[PDB]
């Protein structure tokens, strides 16, 4: 079970919080624009995912040209990072 | 009956075992601090840890000299400490002002801003005798909490 | 039929949450991505119950459309806290 | 111990009732985290093995991650009890009622509802699928694809070409 | 020298050493030939149904 | 179901037991003695070390704000444990339907741990610093699926079980020569304190140092596998563990030997240079299944 | 030359990983066009079956036989 | 006295240029800097426990 596997985890983590706190008794924008660009890219990411689980059935000359074109633009994405991005 | 008086050495062994102490840079002592780092003469893992951190240090080591500027940022050091907590007041300066002590700026005794459980007399206090100020506070934690 | 009664139920509260406000602009952008999430559950369902195989990477492409409203006009939101001290629906100039 | 999906649906809606009501973006925040993993649950016990676990990499690891920035860089104002203010207890109130009586209404199988469809039963008709599929099984099995779909491929491309160039001109 | 740090190391092959046999072991005592049958997709999964339906009642995994 | 609490406690012992490993083998490094006066080698002080903080030593907070605070090392601990779950070994407990993509969710949720950290603290002092520790992880993780999709698409599907199988003859390490490169710098983001650095604060320690042996052996099944051996179990339970050990030793190795590269320049490091660099490998692992039969 | 022999030898020196993200990139297209290898790949994927494969009425047929091993329709047997 | 801690240009063309982006390429010189601590570690450290050995002095 997955469900028994995942709770027994985090019951165990309750606990050790409990050990220690019931026993004893006596401003910049700049940052913005690099988590912006994480998610712009990490759904590029999710795009070019399926990659080394979908290319079994499907033609290879047909997906050659398609799996390559998201990464170049990925580039492109990154081209635009070089004319002037900041301190950062 | 017998348990109770075992239990109580057990917790204390913990603080015999290892110690982390404050890295204080306010001195020439510092640097004769730092000597206990130095490979020849070491508490390093067998006790010591240089890693100190405001928080999260058992034992805070007052280095030598304080003026009354540094008098009220030493005490709200001592406030973030933990309840078992002790202050080694290494170098002369420390245990009650070695030079300067008549001068206007230099705090005389440290017990005046924050209290010591183990004194260490000496200018240039040697690596060796450094070795005394931990193995003595492991020897001086015998009982804690009888009732 | 049993499963799309509650998630149905789920997506109007998710619906009136968008036209909701009272003074933090912040639950709009979260109740989209509930929205987002509803739908999700919805398409899935359909195509999972009833097999289509082909309409099975729809929801996929759904999931990566659903992330560029919430960060587009995610960052619309940061512009008002540089113009403005704090985001709020409460502090706006046109008529 | 009989139903699977229907007890983690239940508590799908309880995460969302703090997005009606007003809890502030830190409490409003955490309900996402606990409505979207229990999501997964919702997603993941009718099939499809990529598909459930993209909430956790985009929609639980990367979209509300970035939310948590926002939240300090505009209005963080120290986070407070949401149970203090006025008319978001009302809301938060108002908000479970109107699924929790719908849930005393499942006892005896068929339900009241505003829609036209009922409700009725279905625990073992819930799944509603067979066998059929053995060797690359599932229709979300394989989920996603570059061929017969490329016009897709291309505007999606696109699209997350005019947000890194738009984001970066407007500060 | 080494022998001091061994021991550390030593330890470290004794507390890591349990999750890899402690998953391997077990296939004894809960089936019968030492091995875990892995789902992936239908075409395996129903197999696994079958085998409990030609004489097993309990068993999922027996052979004959 | 008893082999899960055979995953947890030993675990938590070699998280324990780290502390002689951390300091005495970084310790021969610095030409320091580590422990000796505790144990006969310093055995008694990592199990001495939990008996310090989590019994006696109290607590002080800040502001704690209701539920947050002793929540955060819950998400900490809760993660990094979950982790283990979905690993290979031998024989793995639960084998879900896809490998590494558990993986890489369980990783990507574990940023939470510093950032709700940063909101416990009522300052603005220290939320600064705590946004700054959230950029060294969210960052990596970009070029982190990148590399882990390139060595996938060279062979076998998500599933950790059958990256031991590709692995016969020869290692993964000489196909995949400039991205092993890749994975000694990429795993020492998620707060090793090599390349950059930043009661309850206690759990932490025993979360972050899990990470480590996490990420060493990962490393391990990717670019790593020598033999399989289906019928002799005891032949890879000690070959793997020295495989991970030989990992450990080079994640210490940095945290001694190289200075920080500040925060500015580890933008430098990555985005500018490395995401160019990983993604035209990228590019090349696309057309080798198609240049030549690759495919599971 | 003006920008082959000029503009190489600078770009190793300053930003030198530069080069490394055209070379490698760039090749990553013209290899799979120019080699003869590629075409070999594309057959076996196709010749790879996912399911069952579905049965004809004869009448008449050539190279069409029954299912034990005889000399009918292609059957891959490229490279042992 | 003059010592001169400027090395003035030390990649000229083509031979010197690519060893000096090589190590910027890669890393090398990390991996010869691994090497350093590396050989650090086997031999034996001077390290003296207080209770039992003692350190040096003078008369
Ligand atoms: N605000 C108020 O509560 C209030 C109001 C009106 C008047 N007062 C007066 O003011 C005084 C306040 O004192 P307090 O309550 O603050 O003192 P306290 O905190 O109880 O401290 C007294 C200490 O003396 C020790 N002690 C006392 N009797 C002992 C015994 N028989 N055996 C061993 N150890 C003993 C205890 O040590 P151990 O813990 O180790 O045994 C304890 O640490 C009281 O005496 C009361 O008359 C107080
Ligand atoms: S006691 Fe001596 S060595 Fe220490 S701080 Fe004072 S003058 Fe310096």
């Amino acid at each position: 079970n997955l469900m028994l596997a995942l709770l027994t985890n985090f019951t165990l983590a309750t606990l050790l919080v409990i050990i220690a706190f019931w026993l004893p008794q006596l401003f910049s924008m700049k940052f913005f624009l690099v988590a912006i660009t994480f998610l712009l890219f990490d759904l590029e990411i999710a795009l070019l995912l399926p990659l080394p689980w979908a290319s079994q059935t499907a033609n290879l000359n047909t997906m050659l040209t398609m799996a390559l074109f998201l990464i170049i633009l990925l580039a492109v994405s990154l081209a635009y990072e070089w004319t002037q991005k900041g301190l950062e | 009956e017998y348990v109770v008086a075992k239990l109580d050495d057990l917790i204390n062994w913990a603080r015999r075992s290892s110690l982390w102490p404050m890295t204080f840079g306010l001195a020439c002592c510092a640097v004769e601090m730092m000597h206990m780092a130095a490979p020849r003469y070491d508490m390093d893992r067998f006790g010591v840890v240089f890693r100190a951190s405001p928080r999260q240090s058992d034992v805070m080591i007052v280095a030598g000299t304080l003026t009354n500027k540094m008098a009220p940022a030493l005490r709200k050091v001592y406030d973030q400490m933990p309840e078992p907590r002790y202050v080694v007041s290494m170098g002369s300066c420390a245990n009650g002002g070695g030079y300067y002590h008549y001068s206007y700026s230099v705090v005389r005794g440290c017990d005046r801003i924050v209290p010591v459980d183990i004194y260490v007399p000496g200018c240039p206090p040697t690596a060796e005798a450094l070795l005394y100020g931990i193995l003595q506070l492991q020897k001086k934690i015998k009982r804690e909490k009888r009732l | 039929s049993m499963v799309y009664m509650n998630i149905m139920m789920a997506f109007t509260v998710s619906l009136v949450g968008l036209l909701m406000y009272r003074s933090h602009l912040m639950s709009s952008l979260l109740c989209l991505e509930g929205m987002m999430l509803s739908l999700f559950v919805m398409a899935a369902l359909t195509i999972l119950n009833s097999h289509f195989t082909l309409a099975s990477m729809m929801p996929i492409i759904l999931l990566v459309f659903a992330a560029c409203e919430a960060a587009l006009g995610l960052s619309l939101l940061v512009m008002v806290s540089n113009t403005y001290g704090t985001d709020y629906v409460q502090n706006l100039n046109l008529l | 111990m009989l139903y699977i999906v229907f007890i983690l649906s239940v508590i799908f809606v309880m995460g969302f009732v703090g997005f009606s009501s007003k809890p502030s973006p830190i409490y409003g925040g955490l309900g996402l985290i606990v409505s979207g993993g229990v999501g997964c649950g919702i997603v993941l016990n009718f099939g499809g093995s990529f598909l459930g676990l993209m909430v956790f990499l985009i929609y639980l690891g990367g979209m509300m991650v970035v939310f948590g920035y926002t939240t300090a860089m505009a209005t963080e104002q120290y986070p407070e009890i949401w149970l203090s203010n006025k008319a978001v207890l009302g809301a938060f109130v108002t908000g479970l009622l109107m699924e929790f009586f719908m849930v005393y209404y499942v006892l005896k199988d068929k339900e009241v509802e505003v829609v036209f469809e009922f409700n009725g039963l279905g625990d073992w008709v819930i799944y509603d699928t067979g066998d059929s599929g053995f060797f690359s099984e599932e229709a979300m099995g394989i989920a996603a694809l570059y061929s017969y779909g490329t016009w897709l491929v291309i505007v999606t491309g696109w699209s997350l070409l005019i947000g890194v160039v738009v984001i970066m001109e407007i500060t | 020298m080494w022998f001091e740090v061994l021991p550390g190391i030593a330890v470290m092959g004794v507390c890591l050493f349990i999750p890899g046999m402690a998953t391997a072991r077990i296939h004894r005592f809960s089936n019968g030939g030492k091995e875990k049958r892995v789902a992936h997709y239908p075409y395996q999964w129903y197999l696994m149904e079958r085998d409990r339906r030609v004489s097993g009642v309990n068993r999922s995994y027996v052979s004959k | 179901m008893i082999n899960i609490l055979m995953l947890i406690i030993p675990i938590l012992l070699a998280v324990a037991f780290l502390t002689l490993v951390e300091r005495k083998v970084l310790g021969y490094m610095q030409l320091r003695k580590g422990p000796n006066v505790v144990g006969p080698y310093g055995l008694l002080q990592p199990i001495a070390d939990a008996i310090k903080l989590f019994i006696k030593e109290p607590l002080r907070p800040a502001t704690s704000s209701a539920s947050m605070f002793i929540l955060a090392p819950i998400m900490a601990l809760g993660l990094a444990l979950t982790m283990w779950i979905p690993l290979p070994m031998p024989y793995p407990l639960i084998n879900m339907n896809l490998g590494v993509l558990f993986m890489l969710a369980m990783s990507s949720l574990a940023v939470y741990s510093i950032l709700w950290s940063g909101w416990a603290s009522n300052s603005k002092y220290a939320l600064i610093g705590a946004l700054r520790a959230v950029a060294q992880t969210i960052s990596y993780e970009v070029t982190l699926a990148i590399i882990l999709l390139s060595v996938l698409l060279m062979s076998g599907s998500f599933t950790l079980s059958t990256l031991i199988t590709t692995q016969e003859q020869m290692w993964l390490i000489l196909p995949a020569w400039p991205l092993a490169m890749m994975w000694f710098i990429s795993t020492l983001a998620e707060t090793n304190r090599a390349p950059f650095d930043l009661g309850p604060f206690a759990l932490f320690f025993m979360a972050e140092y899990a990470n480590i042996i996490m990420m060493n052996i990962f490393t391990a099944i990717l670019f790593l596998g020598t033999s399989h051996n289906p019928h002799m179990p005891e032949l890879y339970t000690i070959n793997f563990t020295i495989k991970s050990l030989l990992l450990t030793m080079s994640f210490l190795w940095i945290r001694a030997s190289y200075p920080r590269f500040r925060y500015d320049q580890l933008m430098h490091l990555l985005w500018k240079n490395f995401l160019p660099l990983t993604l035209a490998l990228c590019m090349w692992h696309v057309s080798l299944p198609i240049l030549t039969s690759g495919i599971p | 030359a003006e920008r082959v022999a000029a503009f190489l030898k600078n770009v190793w020196a300053k930003e030198p990983v530069l080069v490394a993200s055209f070379a490698i990139a760039g090749l990553a297209v013209i290899l799979p066009t120019l080699s003869p290898y590629t075409k070999y790949s594309l057959m076996i994927n196709x010749x790879x079956x996912x399911x069952x494969x579905x049965x004809x009425x004869x009448x008449x047929x050539x190279x069409x036989x029954x299912x034990x091993x005889x000399x009918x329709x292609x059957x891959x047997x490229x490279x042992x | 006295t003059y010592k001169y801690v400027n090395l003035r240009e030390p990649s000229m063309d083509m031979k010197s240029v690519t060893d000096r982006a090589a190590q910027t390429l890669l890393w090398t010189e990390l991996i010869r800097g691994l090497g350093m601590t590396l050989s650090y570690l086997f031999r034996e450290p001077a390290t003296i426990n207080y209770p039992f050995e003692k350190g040096p002095l003078s008369p």
